[PDB]
């Protein structure tokens, strides 16, 4: 209504907690830029980029296959909590795509199987975009 | 006279907050303030901020929401 | 038609269907994507009640389900969903 | 006046026959003046119509229901009439139907709440040494349920008394009755009184009656199944007693006794549960050698039970209670039985599942061949539950010699046919796997010698067999000997029994799965003319194996079959889509898709928005779900334009057609139409702005299955410019419209957000006009119902006026 | 009340409670002579259904 | 590693020449270090004035011992 | 922009915290919830020092945390109230270390809602039944049960509704193996939204209601409704049974009360202030937090105020009767969200700001020259006590927490 340019919402996610500082800095000699966030409850994460379009649909298709096999634990839909007042807009979840490890080594061979890979190279993935950017 | 349709729209009318083409602005905004209130106390970090800005204890914040929720807006009219 | 919805606070016993409607969401009919297993009261699940349709009331072979759609819009938390037939009596159609 | 109040209770028969609103008014009537009524006339006109003899479950019930709401309000008032009450309803508690006691046990509670304790228990008493042991066995039952009702506390004193009674033996027993009953109904919850219901009855253990020992030991048991797996420094006192009364007993009462030592044992620790084992073992064993039917079945328990438990050593069992055991429990009078069969069995079973497979297996193999027909059924079902449980790691040589001789006579042999010998056959071979190389040809043999001939349920047994055997007969490293049968069975194609036919399919098929698709004695080639007639069959059987037999050569071997065939096999399946069976339906929707992505869509789709025009409603359904599986197999880039051009076409009942196809289009692929919003758009944008009701119900259908399709991708502009096309029929008078318009609003609600839903809301909620407010609020209500806690952060700020104050303070807080 | 077990066992057959029975029979008697605590909400409050049928027999 | 403030911190900046943080802390329903000094001493006057035997006075020891506030 | 989300240092700020045997074994672990993670402690009893266990993502926001165990069982389980509109119960697993869902039923919409229940939980003390509520209307009763295996079993839910009814707080009342009960602090707005003179609003009262469920008949009784005297929060379940009376401890503004159906009269006592107080005296005080500690021979409750003082409540019996409540300065903490007491003598603290706290309890039974006050004594004016440094505590362990992070 006030002005007549407006200006486009690219990013939209639910953290959980109120964030009250946001910085884009590089936290490790030799690595790369991040978004990095603090909260009223004491956490500390980051908002990190995508390389390449390969790497993206990886890490979407793991998100995709834990949100059926490894539901959150109190009952709530992950997709759900994650649109809580917006719905999400091109943002990953790394909490729940690294919940990957916590699995039973069933649960971990089908998801492999379903991802056409072996379990320990889909551990490794996780851990390549993880120190590339923080530690 | 009894369709699904018809089941639908009652049962609507009996979930709290909703209302009709006879409500007042009174009324909706002490189901805003009611359910403003409640939200408060749900999420944890809206609550840890309101008791940072004044400078009180979460009991007592958790305590004065509540003695707010009887009359939020002041007394209806008429 | 004198059709509504049960609509009572659903328990612990599981919808059935009969063979007829087998594969439909009990909400919207549709086929696509059963994804959420059907609670129902404890009152529509009892004596010669017990183990019927729950969209038509005929005997059942298996599990009724909500779609997927239904799911994503909650439509699995209202109450129980057998259809309740007002224009006849309990031992009637 | 009293010939009127039975005009008014004429609301009783408003509550039996009438329709639900109907029974609720009369319900509540009722209810409201029950107190005025009284429990005299109520229960006058009641008690007959509940003790009628052409009353069924559903009224009972309604009965029930009313008398609950008119003893709740008739509390005291019914003192004077309980003995009439119970007169009426004592049966129903040993009744045959089950709700029948359900309902029973449900009006006596309610009754025993109504009145006292001591009103029950004086009305009650009497008829607890009355000579008639029904009369006896209903009294306690009914003073188990008003122990249930109203706590057993406040019954510990009375059964205190009338358990040490010095005049009748006949109390004595009801009494001990009385508390077993309590065990049985109650279940776990009487752990918390358990050494109180034990130390009423102890005493009963060395009564001088045997009718008394006996209950005594009954309730000892009831108890400790009830306790189980809690509660065993209760029992001491007993404990004693009891392994002296094993040792002295003969008979019935022994046969209670060693019932409640087999529940008893199970609850003790190491060295207890070894000591009292030995005992009741010695004499176990001297009861294993026996004539009395009850004796054994109790017999047979007490082993399982105690062989069960952690104390007891596997060593100890192998040495001391397997030799006669199996000497004297293995023989064709107990293949006879039924019971006693099923115990057997399953006791056997679980002491294998402690003592290991070997041992048991090679006790009872070797009667796998022998002249009676029962026998060999339960050594087979013994085996096969046995190697299905713990596995074959532990067989060794000349075992499964005599394990593959054995269950090949078994099959042989085999006169009345029935599963038990197929399901065992198949687990022996399954668990054997590849250790079963040297004896398939044999098993091959077999297999083809009944499979020749002898009267086509042989056929369909062996058929079975095949099929749940061809998946170890290709992992053992052999092809040629299913290639072989593969042949026999594919000239054993037309049959006059379709459950045959069935079977011959299903062997097929099996056959087809595992085999290379080269490599193959028999070809597709001549194998898929053979199979396309089949289609044809109306047997559920028949038509769904030859329908996954077909999408299993269309997925694996499609280029050994030319496009014109596929042609004619889609077209033939195409009705198949709608059936009415769901296992014919999915089939029939897999083979589609194997087939559609064999050749292609170009053609397929040629033909089918070609019937499209000219088709009925009864057929375009089938060609709209074709559509949609063309579109998911190969992807609806090639689908989306050739289907706009049909729009494209001016003629009503083809644009609708094909709406139609596009909203089950994007319900069915799901996430992947997040690619064709834009595609799709304008063809929407002109339906949803159209003189044709069906046109713009058609296209909320299409924008509501878009928008729940996609949802957390990213189309928030596509549907945005898309939401500003459906608002302006928000105001529709046709029901049909106004009912895909609020569907499509509130799966926009979904994908974009409630936020630009209240803010597309927030025009007309005070509006002058009624007509106006009344839809805003039926939106804003939708709105409300669904994300009710997402509207905190979105609501307006709205400014406080002279009396009221309206801003939220706390969220203009700054840190 | 069947089981074949039951059957079997129930086939053979051939002060304290006065002290008890005295003060029951006295207790029952002054309990009855009297005349001659908890609400339930779903008894005494309409159902959904209860209240949608009214609300239709209303308009 | 920790070091301890006052009130509640809400901002800080750096200066650049010196590296050196800058902070601004606040509290709702607060007194400062001179209310509290002058809020003592009144207090302790108002003890003083009882009119008791004055001879044991509280008020000497009121003013001397402080409570760690954190 | 396509962005990936990963967490460096989790949340350290505590919303509850209860304790139990969640392993099985005689040693006792506590199960926090920070906001959005649910984490498993084991202090250490010889030296004194708290390890984490298991740390947990729920994707939702946890509202309440209650434990249970059943009749005869060593193993105590885990109910959680969120913002699903279910309930789950969740069991510990050593030996694979990692939280098992046991039960899992649904009952509404999603969402920090209003009538939606998941706010309250409110278990009984003998294990077979939990309430679940929300702040208005509606009420959720389950009954719990074990089958021959030792598994546990939940019901079909029974339905408690209240319309125009707030509620406050609810607590399970331990009655011993009689029927179960609870009592909730609630209010009714009925009469306040149609008085426009708004002296309804004024002089309307809170109310303590019992509500008892009958497990043999299924079904939920109101039993006793009593108004107060003046408006409170939280509740205190008073050990029943055997080992106590059974009634509730209702904290007020400036008072603590006992009160208890049948016979037994409320009994009242005013709480201690500060002697020499530089507060505003305008002010009045609350109990921000409380805790229960039952021994067999006698129990006790600890119970801290809004400025850090925990005090020592104990009261004086009678053959079934409560007659006094006595109170007794104990020591001064930072003001706590929980604290727990522990078997082998240790509280622990979990502040609501800041760091964490593991105390080991030097003194119970006190040798020492403090006054104590009661309910018995008269008064025209209140009681005054004076602090002092720590005496009857020793601080043991200090757990770091970020919380809140402002900058
Ligand atoms: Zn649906
Ligand atoms: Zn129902
Ligand atoms: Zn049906």
């Amino acid at each position: 209504n006030g002005a007549s340019q407006k200006a486009e919402v690219i990013m939209n996610y639910h953290v959980g907690e109120t964030v009250l500082s946001l910085q884009k800095t590089t936290l490790i000699p030799g690595g790369s830029e991040s978004l990095v966030y603090t909260t009223l409850s004491g956490g500390i994460g980051i908002l990190v980029p995508f390389t390449s379009h390969e790497d993206h649909d990886f890490f979407q298709h793991v998100e995709m296959h834990l949100r059926s096999e490894h539901p959150p634990l109190c009952g709530r839909d992950h997709l759900s909590f994650r649109s809580y007042y917006f719905p999400v807009k091109n943002v990953i979840d790394g909490d729940l795509c690294e919940q990957f490890n916590s699995m039973e080594p069933n649960k971990q061979k089908n998801v492999s199987e379903e991802l056409d890979r072996t379990p320990p190279e889909v551990s490794k993935k996780l851990e390549d975009i993880r120190t590339r950017y923080a530690f | 006279r009894y369709t699904i349709h018809s089941q639908l729209e009652h049962l609507q009318s009996k979930y709290i907050g909703t209302g009709h083409a006879d409500t007042t602005k009174w009324e909706w905004l002490v189901n805003q303030h009611r359910d403003s209130y409640c939200s408060y106390m749900g999420h944890f970090d809206l609550l840890n901020y309101f008791a940072i800005a004044e400078n009180e204890s979460k009991a007592r914040v958790r305590f004065n929401l509540m003695e707010k929720m009887l009359q939020p807006c002041g007394p209806p009219a008429d | 038609p004198d059709l509504i919805f049960c609509r009572k606070q659903a328990g612990v016993a599981i919808g059935r269907l009969c063979e007829k409607c087998d594969g439909k969401c009990v909400i919207c009919d549709s086929y696509v994507r059963p994804c959420t297993l059907v609670r129902i009261c404890d009152e529509c699940n009892y004596g010669s009640y017990q183990g019927r349709c729950v969209i038509c009331g005929g005997p059942g072979v298996s599990d009724a389900y909500y779609c997927k759609e239904c799911t994503i819009q909650e439509k699995d938390r209202d109450g129980c969903p057998k259809i309740v037939n007002l224009g006849s009596s309990k031992t009637d159609l | 006046e009293e010939q009127k109040e039975r005009k008014i209770m004429k609301l009783l028969l408003k509550i039996k026959n009438g329709t639900p609103p109907m029974r609720k008014a009369a319900l509540r009537q009722i209810t409201d003046k029950a107190r005025e009524f009284g429990a005299g006339p109520l229960f006058n006109q009641i008690l007959p119509l509940l003790m009628s003899p052409t009353l069924e479950d559903q009224e009972r019930h309604l009965l029930v229901k009313v008398i609950d709401r008119i003893l709740y309000k008739l509390d005291d008032l019914v003192r004077p009439y309980v003995h009439k009450i119970l007169v009426v309803i004592e049966p129903l508690l040993i009744d045959e139907d089950y709700y029948a006691r359900v309902e029973g046990r449900e009006i006596i509670s309610n009754l025993a709440k109504a009145a006292g304790l001591a009103t029950m228990i004086s009305t009650m008493r009497p008829d607890i040494d009355n000579m008639d042991e029904y009369v006896r066995n209903t009294t306690a039952r009914a003073f188990a349920v008003v122990a249930s009702a109203l706590g057993i506390p406040s019954l510990l004193p009375f059964l205190k008394a009338v358990c040490k009674s010095k005049k009748s033996w006949q109390a004595r027993h009801t009494g001990i009755k009385i508390v077993q009953q309590i065990a049985i109904l109650m279940g776990c919850a009487i752990l918390p009184h358990l050494r109180s219901l034990v130390e009423i009855i102890e005493h009963g253990l060395v009564d001088e009656q045997q009718k008394v020992r006996t209950i005594s030991a009954l309730a000892i048991a009831a108890l400790a199944e009830a306790a189980t797996p809690y509660g065993i420094e209760s029992f001491d006192s007993v404990l004693k007693p009891l392994w002296k009364g094993i040792r002295q007993h003969r008979g019935k009462g022994l046969a209670a006794f060693l019932k409640a030592i087999g529940y008893l044992i199970p609850l003790m620790d190491a060295e207890y549960a070894n000591y009292y084992t030995r005992e009741v073992m010695l004499i176990l064993i001297r009861e294993f050698q026996s004539p009395d039917e009850e004796m054994k079945k109790i017999v047979l328990k007490v082993v399982k039970q105690c062989c069960g438990t952690d104390g007891v050593e596997a060593n100890y069992i192998k040495t001391e209670i397997l030799p006669p055991f199996f000497k004297h429990f293995w023989q064709h009078r107990m293949a006879l039985d039924r019971r006693n069969y099923r115990q057997l069995v399953d006791t056997t079973v679980e002491l294998a599942n402690k003592v290991g497979a070997a041992e048991i297996i090679s006790r009872i193999v070797d009667d796998l061949k022998d002249e009676a027909e029962q026998y060999r059924k339960m050594v087979m079902e013994t085996i096969e539950k046995i190697m299905g449980n713990l596995g074959a790691a532990d067989i060794d040589h000349k075992l499964e010699e005599q394990l593959i001789d054995g269950i090949l006579y078994a099959f042989q042999e085999q006169t009345t046919e029935d599963s038990v010998m197929l399901n065992g056959f198949g687990t022996v071979v399954n668990a054997l796997g590849k250790r079963v190389k040297p004896y398939l040809p044999q098993i091959c043999g077999t297999v083809l010698w009944r499979l020749n001939n002898k009267s086509a349920k042989v056929r369909q047994q062996a058929a079975d067999l095949i099929s749940r055997t061809a998946v170890v007969m290709k992992t053992c490293q052999e092809e040629k000997l299913m290639g072989h049968l593969g042949v026999v069975l594919y000239e054993y194609l037309g049959e006059e029994y379709p459950e045959v036919l069935g079977s011959i399919l299903g062997a097929l098929k099996a056959i087809v799965n595992v085999i290379g698709m080269h490599k193959m004695t028999p070809p597709i080639k001549d194998l898929l003319p053979r199979l396309t007639p089949i289609l044809k069959n109306r047997h559920e059987k028949v038509q769904e194996n030859c329908i996954d037999l077909v999408g299993r050569i269309a997925d694996r071997g499609a280029e050994y079959v030319s496009a014109r065939e596929w042609m004619r096999i889609c077209f033939e399946l195409l009705e198949l889509l709608k059936a009415h069976k769901k296992a014919i339906r999915r089939a029939t929707v897999n083979t589609f898709g194997y087939i559609a992505k064999a050749i292609g869509p170009h053609d397929v789709l040629a033909t089918l928005l070609n019937n499209l025009k000219v088709q009925e409603r009864q057929n375009r359904v089938c060609t709209t779900v074709a559509i949609a599986i063309v579109a998911e197999t190969c992807s609806p880039f090639t689908v989306l334009p050739a289907l706009m051009n049909e729009y494209r076409v001016p003629e009503l009942n083809v644009q609708n057609g094909v709406l139609k196809s596009l909203s089950f289009l994007f319900e069915y692929i799901g996430e992947m139409g997040k690619d064709y919003i834009y595609a799709v758009t304008p063809l929407l944008e002109d339906a949803l702005m159209d003189r044709d009701l069906v046109h713009r119900q058609t296209a909320s259908a299409v924008v509501q299955h878009m928008s729940l399709g996609v949802y957390g991708f990213g189309c928030e502009d596509s549907l945005n410019h898309l939401l500003n096309y459906v608002w302006p029929n928000v105001f529709e008078t046709s029901p049909h419209v106004i009912q895909a318009v609020m569907g499509a609003l509130e799966g926009l609600r979904v994908a974009i957000g409630p936020c630009r839903m209240l803010q597309y809301c927030l025009q007309g909620l005070f509006h002058p006009a009624r007509k106006v407010r009344d839809v805003y609020w039926k939106i804003y209500n939708s709105i409300y119902i669904g994300s009710q806690d997402a509207l905190i952060a979105h609501y307006p700020r709205i400014y406080n006026d002279d009396k009221n104050t309206y801003i939220r303070y706390e969220l203009d807080y700054i840190l | 009340n069947f089981d074949e077990e039951n059957a079997y066992f129930e086939d053979e057959e051939e002060d304290p409670l006065e002290a008890f029975m005295a003060e029951v029979e006295d207790q029952a008697a002054r309990d009855m002579k009297r005349l001659e605590k908890g609400i339930r909400d779903d008894i005494e409050e309409e159902d959904d259904q209860e209240a949608y049928f009214r609300y239709m027999a209303e308009n | 590693v920790a070091f301890p403030l006052q009130y509640t911190p809400r901002k800080f900046v750096i200066h650049p020449e010196s590296n050196n943080l800058i902070i601004i802390e606040t509290d709702h329903n607060a007194y400062t270090e001179a209310t509290k000094a002058q809020r003592k001493q009144q207090m302790a006057e108002e003890m003083v004035e009882a009119a008791g035997e004055l001879a044991a006075e509280m008020a000497a020891a009121f003013l001397n011992e402080n409570l760690p506030e954190s | 922009m396509f962005l990936y989300n990963l967490t460096l240092q989790r949340a350290t700020g505590i919303s509850f915290a209860i304790h139990g045997n969640f392993s099985g074994t005689k040693q006792q672990e506590i199960v926090v919830s920070r906001g959005k993670i649910l984490e498993l402690l084991r202090p250490d009893p010889n030296t004194g020092k708290v390890h984490t266990l298991l740390t947990v993502e729920v994707f939702g926001v946890i509202r309440s945390l209650m434990a249970f165990r059943l009749t005869g069982g060593t193993k105590d389980y885990i109910v959680v109230g969120s913002d699903s509109g279910r309930i789950v119960i969740l069991e510990y697993q050593p030996s694979k270390n990692m939280f098992e869902k046991i039960h899992q039923e649904t009952f509404g919409k999603s969402g920090c809602r209003r009538i939606v229940p998941g706010q309250f939980l409110a278990v009984d003390p003998k294990g077979r039944a939990v309430m679940i509520s929300a702040i208005e209307k509606q009420k959720l009763v389950y009954i719990l049960n074990r089958d021959a295996a030792a598994r546990l079993t939940i019901s079909s839910p029974l339905e408690a509704h209240k319309a125009n009814t707030l509620v406050y707080h609810v607590v399970g009342v331990d009655v011993g193996f009689e029927n179960p009960m609870f009592a909730c602090l609630e209010m009714d707005y009925e009469e306040a939204d149609n008085d426009p003179t708004g002296e309804a609003a004024a002089n309307t009262q809170q109310t303590l209601t019992f509500y008892e469920l009958d497990l043999g008949l299924n079904h939920v009784v109101r039993k006793y409704s009593e108004p107060l005297e003046e408006h409170g929060n939280f509740l205190i379940t008073v050990p029943g049974g055997s080992d106590g009376p059974s009634g509730v401890l209702i904290c007020s503004e400036n008072y603590i009360t006992y009160k208890n159906f049948g016979d037994q009269p409320d009994i009242r006592c005013p709480i201690p202030r500060r002697r020499n107080d530089l507060d505003d005296p305008e002010r009045g005080m609350i109990f921000v937090c409380s805790a229960t500690h039952k021994t067999k021979s006698m129990f006790f409750f600890l119970a801290q105020t809004e400025q850090g003082d925990i005090f020592k409540i104990t009261l004086e019996t009678d053959e079934d009767m409560v007659t006094e409540i006595r109170l007794k300065y104990f020591d001064t903490v930072p003001v706590a969200a929980a604290m727990c007491v522990l078997k082998t003598g240790f509280l622990f603290v979990a502040s609501e700001f800041g760091n964490h706290y593991l105390y080991q309890i030097a003194h119970l039974g006190d040798d020492d020259e403090e006054p104590e006050f009661s309910s018995a004594m008269p008064l025209e004016d209140t009681f005054f006590f004076q602090p002092r440094p720590l005496k009857n505590l020793v601080l043991v362990d200090e757990l770091d927490s970020l919380s809140p992070i402002l900058f």
